[PDB]
């Protein structure tokens, strides 16, 4: 449930 | 060949007649279909849709807004469709950035998605990577590496510049017609200040939807005729992305069927 | 009703006829078209394809050890499918975690975009965020922000699992064929765990390509009608998606026609 690197 | 805006209306007939019940987040019904795609010429027309009016001065407006990164209300306040700290214009022009003030200095940082997206194309335009995305505001304090709404993919080829929009959802009555609008402007802007002619936007759905209350009014705007789409014209030379303002466009024999308000 | 591999011969055959020659990242020859779509039923039947032998036992096998987390090469080269620090395995199970050593232990560090897909299946059915997105591991170094090469989003509605994978590039010879056995399998691994049936597996495609030496195998690869998709049996109850091995698994009624060798 989720998307794009580790920053946000 | 047959009118792009047919393949809308056959998606709506589509979902009206095989769509299940599926709650919202807010337990809103709707009608639902999952996986769609639609594929629109950008070729010497604009897809903006015939079988109803669309506001296109609001969708100008708010992607100009959006270009300029902006976090402001007030600055598309007193203009059609009526502090912040996200939307897409902060995650398309400064992702990751340390946020602190809306009137903040935000020159050089974060990641400019779409200036790299503009840098793509100009040094590599054979690249599969050029792709930009927008998260629903709501999202970004609810978890760490939350999912983006909508993700939008640029194609390079012969001088044609194409652009696919996957979105995770899309409401069929209301948001979907402005998102076609929206990012073929976008396709048209980049193409013209990268001299490339704009060629397909292609549109992908996860959960295709209709809201229940927009069944009736769907159900009159599938019996109109679609009118040959309109052209779009930019009027002046334009070098760089922020440079264009709203005046700069011209949308010309756009002759729609009357305004369908829904809800 | 029309067999499910029509569609992947349907877009072979359009590709041939109407795709433009664009380079890859070598400079090595694609015939490409951009924005593609197919839809396989998962119901009953597994999307194995028919027109040519598929290893499914390297399907299987690699995608258990994605989910893993491996990134270790010789946990599949023992195997016979034939030190890394990133493939689709860290980034599903470990994802923006410090990578340190391949034997370390990575237990609660990162985003678990797998565990999470599972736990809002089970927590929240509607939702319309359930993504999990995997990387080119040659991506990561490369710039901020690196974009996704594929992003997977899941639906359920009566009890019914779907996906959809959005795949920013596909190799139709080598690679299309494999990925829609390998999601389909994830699906059925995830619907089973969730007490869900697998509902439709949805494909898309950015630059849906072929290679060019492709082009007479697949020429005649077209011309061999597709047999009655296998079925696939999950032979014990699962509880955790950490628990699959590969002789809980059996293909029945595969039928295909002769391998193909490309590349």
């Amino acid at each position: 449930l989720s998307c794009q690197l580790y920053q946000r | 060949p047959p009118h792009g805006e047919l393949q809308y209306l056959g998606q709506i007939q589509h979902i009206l007649r095989c769509g299940v019940r599926k709650d919202d987040r807010t337990g809103t019904g709707t009608l639902s279909v999952f996986g769609m795609q639609a594929r629109y010429s950008l070729r010497d027309e604009f897809p903006l849709l015939t079988t109803k009016r669309v506001f296109w001065k609001g969708v100008l407006e708010e992607l100009l807004w959006f270009i300029k990164g902006s976090t402001n209300a007030k600055e598309l306040s007193s203009k059609g469709v009526k502090d912040l700290g996200p939307v897409y214009g902060f995650q398309w022009r400064h992702f990751g950035a340390e946020y602190r003030d809306m009137e903040s200095d935000y020159s050089g940082q974060g990641v400019d998605q779409l200036q790299r997206v503009i840098d793509t194309i100009k040094t590599n335009p054979d690249d599969r990577r050029i792709i930009m995305c927008a998260w629903n505001p709501r999202d970004l304090p609810l978890m760490a590496l939350p999912p983006c709404h909508a993700l939008c993919q640029f194609y390079v080829v012969n001088s044609e510049l194409s652009c696919q929009l996957y979105q995770r959802s899309g409401d069929m009555g209301l948001g979907v017609p402005f998102n076609i609008a929206s990012y073929a402007l976008l396709t048209y802007m980049i193409a013209h200040i990268t001299g490339l002619k704009p060629g397909d936007f292609i549109h992908t759905l996860g959960d295709a939807h209709i809201y229940l209350n927009h069944i009736e009014p769907l159900k009159i705007q599938l019996q109109r005729e679609p009118r040959p789409f309109p052209k779009l014209r930019i009027l002046r030379k334009v070098e760089k992305i922020d440079d264009f303002k709203a005046e700069d466009f011209q949308i010309e024999g756009y002759n729609p069927h009357p305004t369908i308000k829904m809800e």
